[PDB]
RNA sequence: GCUCAACGGAUAAAAGGUACUCCGGGGAUAACAGGCUGAUACCGCCCAAGAGUUCAUAUCGACGGCGGUGUUUGGCACCUCGAUGUCGGCUCAUCACAUCCUGGGGCUGAAGUAGGUCCCAAGGGUAUGGCUGUUCGCCAUUUAAAGUGGUACGCGAGCUGGGUUUAGAACGUCGUGAGACAGUUCGGUCCCUAUCUGCCGUGGGCGCUGGAGAACUGAGGGGGGCUGCUCCUAGUACGAGAGGACCGGAGUGGACGCAUCACUGGUGUUCGGGUUGUCAUGCCAAUGGCACUGCCCGGUAGCUAAAUGCGGAAGAGAUAAGUGCUGAAAGCAUCUAAGCACGAAACUUGCCCCGAGAUGAGUUCUCCCUGACCCUUUAAGGGUCCUGAAGGAACGUUGAAGACGACGACGUUGAUAGGCCGGGUGUGUAAGCGCAGCGAUGCGUUGAGCUAACCGGUACUAAUGAACCGUGAGGCUUAACCU
RNA sequence: AAUUCCUUGUCGGGUAAGUUCCGACCUGCACGAAUGGCGUAAUGAUGGCCAGGCUGUCUCCACCCGAGACUCAGUGAAAU
RNA sequence: ACACAGGUGGUCAGGUAGAGAAUACCAAGGCGCUUGAGAGAACUCGGGUGAAGGAACUAGGCAAAAUGGUGCCGUAACUUCGGGAGAAGGCACGCUGAUAUGUAGGUGAGGUCCCUCGCGGAUGGAGCUGAAAUCAGUCGAAGAUACCAGCUGGCUGCAACU
RNA sequence: GCUCGCCGGAAGACCAAGGGUUCCUGUCCAACGUUAAUCGGGGCAGGGUGAGUCGACCCCUAAGGCGAGGCCGAAAGGCG
RNA sequence: AGGACCGAACCGACUAAUGUUGAAAAAUUAGCGGAUGACUUGUGGCUGGGGGUGAAAGGCCAAUCAAACCGGGAGAUAGCU
C-alpha cells in the first residue's frame, strides 16, 4: 500500500510522466508562470526546483546534467544565465502555487505555478 | 528438504542423488532443512555405495541453500543441498566418512558422530 | 442482478436522502479589492490575500 | 359366410427407427432434490443356549424379542417438467454427538508397558503423494489422530468440467436395415453490471432533555481455546526377565492466530551502472528518445515472509460421569432422603478486542451562555431587534490514516508538506583535462559523480483575518437550608 | 486388443507407491484375411506413456508497473 | 443497425542493422484512436521480478518458463537407402590494429594497337567497392548482448504420406 | 507556435469495386458527434469534377446467354 | 524436379485467456498448420428446393436448412393450454 511513498502517477506511465514534466519544466522556465492542474503543479515543484539548485553552480558538467534533465539548450542557457543568479540568494522555494478556480471541460482543480521573483 | 527435493549425499555409503519423499516430524510440516530427519528414496546410486536405487531409508539434512541463521544474525549458506543417510529403525549413519562442511546445529544426539567424522564444523 | 419486486418511490427518496449538494457557506473577502473569493483561491480579478498576483 | 379373440367389432387391406429431431400439453406421469413411511439399513437395549485355559454377561453372543434414528437400499407420487443444474475436485464453512485425538472416570481374563469394553465430555485439532474421472478402492509414506453423519448425498448469480447428458468417427455384439447398447474408444461453447434479506467493512441523520470538550463504568457480544519429542524424578514403582510408569517439574518443537521490519531475504518501471540496434541534440565528445523497464547487473524507502517477537495459560466458581463422609426411612445396611466434601480440555469467569442506539441511551471532570420589545388561541407559545458563547464545521499543508466519508498532526504565537542545507544510503572512480598507445582502451585528477520515499535542521513556498454554524441561563411534580 | 464382461486377468519392467504405458501368456463374453489379415521407414495442430531441461502450475504467495474498479464534472442505458 | 478492435482486389517500396516484403529505429507522409481530473482499497485484466524446492499442480506440464542464429565439427535405432537428421552433442562469435596505409574478389579510366572506323574488338590496371579468415591487443558480469529467432530424447495405437 | 509520443511492406501514397457531394469556402450550434465544442463527414447557402492520347463507348472474342427458321414438349415452355 | 524443408505476404483455424446486456449475432491477444501446390485470389458465368452441390459433415445453398425464402390454400387442424 502507499506508505511513505512519494510520486503522483496522474494516470500515466513513467515515460509519459518524465516527458510531461520535462516539457512542463521547459514551459515554466520559458514563461515564468503557467496554468496547470494542481497536482501537476505540485510535482512540477519537485522537478523544477532542483534544476535551479543545480544551476546555481555553473560548470560544463552541470550544464550537461541540466541538458540531460530537460533536453532543451535554451532552457539550459536560461537556467544557468538568467535564472540561477536571481535565485542564488533564495534557499529553495523558487516556486509559488496560487490556486485558481476550476476548468471548464472537466472540473479539475486549477493552479498558476509561478517563479517567485517574476518581473511582471 | 521439502518433499520432491533432490539432495547430494555427504557420506560414502549413501550414493549420489536422493529424494525426500516425506518430511518426518510434524503433522503438516512443509519445509525442514537444518537438523531435521527426512524419509529418503535413492533416485540414482553408484554400485560402490551399500544402498541401492529404489530403497527407502532416513537421512538428516546437513547442508541447505537456504542456510542456518546464527544467533547474532549470521547466515551460513552452503551451496547445494546435502544429506547424511541414516537407517530407518536406528537413525544412525550408514556412511563411515562424512564429506564436506557441517554446521554446529547438528550437535545433538546421533549427529555428534556426523560432526566427529566430518572435517569442517 | 435483477430485482424480484419494484423498489418504491419512498426507498428511492431514502436513498437520495444522502445524495445532496453542499453549500459553500463562507466566502473570503480580499482586503485590496472588495470581491468575494473562494478561500485560498484567486479573486477572479487577479488578487490573492492582499496583492495582485496574475494579470488576468 | 368373422380366433371381426384387442371378443359393443375403425378399413377389403398396414412393420420399424430417430443421439438429426420438431409441436401442443402434463409434475394428471418416471429421472434429481425436498415430503410421508422405515420393510431393508445403522445404532441401542430384552432373554441367554454358547464362545472364553477351568469361568453366560472381562470380551463377544446363537435361537428368538422390543425399540430408536432418518441414515443406507426400497415403497409412494405430495411438490418441482410457461426449468428446482447432475458426480467428483478446488475455495469457504456450520451443526449434531452414535467421540478419531487430547480430558475426567467404571469394569477388565488391568504385575508394568500397552490394550479391550462402557459412561461423561464437542473446547480445540483431525495428512501428503502414486494409479484412475472418480466418492470409493488399492498402495507408498506421515501423524496425537488423519471421526461419523447432517447442511438441495452443504457450496456451479463462487471456480472447474475429468464424469454424465447432444450433434463427428471407429471397434465388439444384435438386427435384413434404418439404427441400437444400463459396452468401449478419440474429439467435443458452463451467461449475469446485486433491488431485497443476509453478512463483512465504513459513514450520515436524529435521539439520549441548555450547549460543549474529554476520560471511562460494563449490560451484552466476539476472538482465543490444539499437541508432539527429550530430560529429571527414575531404570524408581511395577516386575522372573524382556521391558518399563496414568503423579510432579524442565526445556524443545509441529500446525495455528496476532504484531513487526532490528536482522536474513524478496520486490523496488520513482536511484546508480554496463550494454545491443537505430534516431536525434551540427559534429568529436557527452547525453536523450524508442525497442517488454529494450536486455541486464545491483538497489533506498515502503510493503512483505521465507525473517523475528508474542500467545492460546495458570488460577477461581458451579458441576458431568465418578468417588466419598455422616445418616435414617429399612435399630443392620445405604453417596441422599436432611446435610457435608472432592471431581473434566465442557459451563461461568480469568487473557484480548468491540461495546451506553445498554431508547434501561449510564458515570466523573471541566468550560460556556445570565439583554429588551410587541402580540399572546398559557406543559403554553410566536414575531422583532441586540448579542452569539464554549466549541464545531468549512478552507488550506498533510499523515507510516484512507475506496469515499471517517480519523490524526499543523495553519504565521507556524516545522504541516514541498524546496534548501548537512548527513545517511545505493550504484560504482562522472564530465572535462592531461598522460601511455597505432588504435581500441588504460592510468591520474577520483571511492569520483549522481542519489528515492530516509535522518537531523531551516520560514525560502503554500498553509490568508475574516466568515459560517452553534446562543443568551435550560420544563412540571415530593427534600433539607433560610426567608 | 479403438474389441476381454469378469478386468485394475496373470507375470516381468518402469516409481517409494502405476486402473495408464511397454512386453509376454491365451482363459478370443463378443479378432480374423479387399466388410481386408499382419507388419512397416517417413509423416501427423492425432491417441496413450516415460525422461532430461525449465519454470508462480504448486508448497505459499510477495512486491512492482499500466487498464478498470473508488471519488469529482458532463452525457447517460440494461435484464426484471 | 453505429464516427463498430472485423472483412476489402491490385500498385509503389527510401536509410541503418538484417538472408529478407521478418523485426528494431528512422525518412517522406500521416496521426495521439471525440470524455476528462484526481486518489493509488479489495477484486478483475495485461505484464515484470522473485528466497528455497522444483510437476509435489492438475483430469492432463493446461498455462507459463526454457531452447532458439551463423560457421565448423559430430550424429543412434530402424529404413522403402531418399531418409531419420538442425538427430542428439560440442566449440567460436564484440571492438581495435596488422596481414593488407583495404586482402581474395568485383567494377573498370587514361594509354596502346587493329578493323567492315563506332553504341566496335583486343590489351591495360589508375581509381572505386569489398565479403571472409588469421594473429595480437582490449572492454564488460555477459558479444546470435535488443527486437527477431526449435525445446530435445525413448516406447506404442491408428491412418502410408501432402 | 514549441516540445512529446505513434505508425512508417503502413495507421504513407495511388488505382479497382462500392458509395454518391461526404470535396472547398463562409456562417450557425436546436437535434447529430457516447463529454464541452467556437469544431466536424452536422445544419444552411455558395462554389468545385475541363481529355483525339486516361478509362468507358467502340472493333473482336472466351465461359456462357439470347436465338429467325428448326426440332421437341398438354398449354406455359426445353434445346438449338 | 519435388502434392520437398524453414519461413513473410497469403490461406486456414490447434490450445489457452479475455469477452459473453462484447469493439464483434464466433472477434481480439499470445503461441499454431500449410505457403510451388490436390495452393490462393479477382472478375464474370452455370447448377434451384424432395432440387442443386458435396476430398461426405445431414456440410452448404444470403447471420435461415433430416429439406431455403416469399405469397397463396388458410381464420388448415388442434379431444391441448
Amino acid at each position: 500500500m502507499r506508505h511513505r511513498k512519494s510520486g503522483r502517477q496522474l494516470n500515466r506511465n513513467s515515460s509519459h510522466r518524465q516527458a510531461m514534466f520535462r516539457n512542463m519544466a521547459g514551459s515554466l522556465v520559458r514563461h515564468e508562470i503557467i496554468k496547470t492542474t494542481l497536482p501537476k503543479a505540485k510535482e512540477l515543484r519537485r522537478v523544477v526546483e532542483p534544476l535551479i539548485t543545480l544551476a546555481k553552480t555553473d560548470s560544463v558538467a552541470n550544464r550537461r546534467l541540466a541538458f540531460a534533465r530537460t533536453r532543451d539548450n535554451e532552457i539550459v542557457a536560461k537556467l544557468f544565465n538568467e535564472l540561477g543568479p536571481r535565485f542564488a540568494s533564495r534557499a529553495g522555494g523558487y516556486t509559488r502555487i496560487l490556486k485558481c478556480g476550476f476548468r471548464a471541460g472537466d472540473n479539475a482543480p486549477m493552479a498558476y505555478i509561478e517563479l517567485v521573483d517574476r518581473s511582471e | 528438504i521439502q518433499e520432491q527435493t533432490m539432495l547430494n549425499v555427504a557420506d560414502n555409503s549413501g550414493a549420489r542423488r536422493v529424494m525426500c519423499i516425506k518430511v518426518l516430524g510434524g503433522s503438516h510440516r512443509r519445509y525442514a532443512g537444518v537438523g531435521d530427519i527426512i524419509k529418503i528414496t535413492i533416485k540414482e546410486a553408484i554400485p560402490r555405495g551399500k544402498v541401492k536405487k529404489g530403497d527407502v531409508l532416513k537421512a538428516v539434512v546437513v547442508r541447505t541453500k537456504k542456510g542456518v541463521r546464527r544467533p547474532d544474525g549470521s547466515v551460513i549458506r552452503f551451496d547445494g543441498n546435502a544429506c547424511v543417510l541414516l537407517n530407518n529403525n536406528s537413525e544412525q549413519p550408514i556412511g563411515t566418512r562424512i564429506f564436506g562442511p557441517v554446521t554446529r546445529e547438528l550437535r545433538s544426539e546421533k549427529f555428534m558422530k556426523i560432526i566427529s567424522l566430518a572435517p569442517e564444523v | 442482478a435483477v430485482q424480484q419486486n419494484k423498489p418504491t418511490r419512498s426507498k428511492r427518496g431514502m436513498r437520495r436522502s444522502h445524495d445532496a449538494l453542499t453549500a459553500v457557506t463562507s466566502l473570503s473577502v480580499d482586503k485590496t479589492s472588495g470581491e468575494k473569493h473562494l478561500r485560498h483561491h484567486i479573486t477572479a480579478d487577479g488578487y490573492y490575500r492582499g496583492r495582485k498576483v496574475i494579470a488576468k
